[PDB]
């Protein structure tokens, strides 16, 4: 569990970078991309996949987009 | 144990062998804060991605 | 070497200190190096040093 939690940030970093490079997609598309990115590293539940994407702003690396409840945009 | 002075690791205000990616003896929060602007760590001239 | 190379991750395992010491026994009533851990070798050496052993020792 600790290894999965540690690798969650690394897996979600790529998703956050892709979202920042795109900044325009469906609300569920952002969650699906995050789930697919973390599928290769481990097998997280959909709630865990959503939490990993939502915690990107809390990682002290980028920010989030409060306008969309599901789509997240990373400033950096 | 690493002779890197565990009393002060970096600018994190969270206190502090273990092998990482920059070998700068920095906490997880400090590494993330540093990577918020530049991913390159200015301590080993190599790409840093953190570990453990 | 550790003092000269400050901040270098070149060290051995403290909890798994490898050593092969020839413990001295009371003899028959031959001798070979016994593989023991760093922390658990003291009690083994004390028990093999004499015949009488106790928890307080």
């Amino acid at each position: 569990q600790k290894v999965d939690d540690d690798r969650k940030h690394e897996i979600e970093a790529a998703i956050v970078r892709i979202m920042k490079s795109r900044k325009k997609m469906q609300h569920n598309v952002l969650v699906a991309e995050v789930t697919q990115q973390l599928k290769a590293r481990f097998l997280p539940s959909p709630v865990v996949i959503k939490k990993r994407i939502e915690g990107l702003i809390e990682r002290e690396y980028l920010a989030r987009t409060p306008e969309d409840r599901k789509v997240y945009t990373y400033v950096a | 144990a690493w002779d890197i002075v565990v009393d002060n690791c970096a600018i994190c205000r969270n206190h502090i062998v273990a092998w990482g990616v920059c070998n700068h003896a920095f906490h997880f929060h400090c590494i993330s804060r540093w990577l918020k602007t530049r991913q390159v760590c200015p301590l080993d001239n190599r790409e840093w991605e953190f570990q453990k | 070497y550790l003092a000269k190379h400050s901040g270098r991750q070149l060290t051995l395992q403290h909890h798994m200190g490898s050593a092969d010491l020839n413990a001295t026994f009371y003899g028959p009533v031959r001798k070979h190096i016994l593989q023991v851990s760093t922390f658990q070798m003291t009690i083994l050496m004390l028990f093999n040093n004499r015949e009488k052993y106790t928890f307080e020792e």
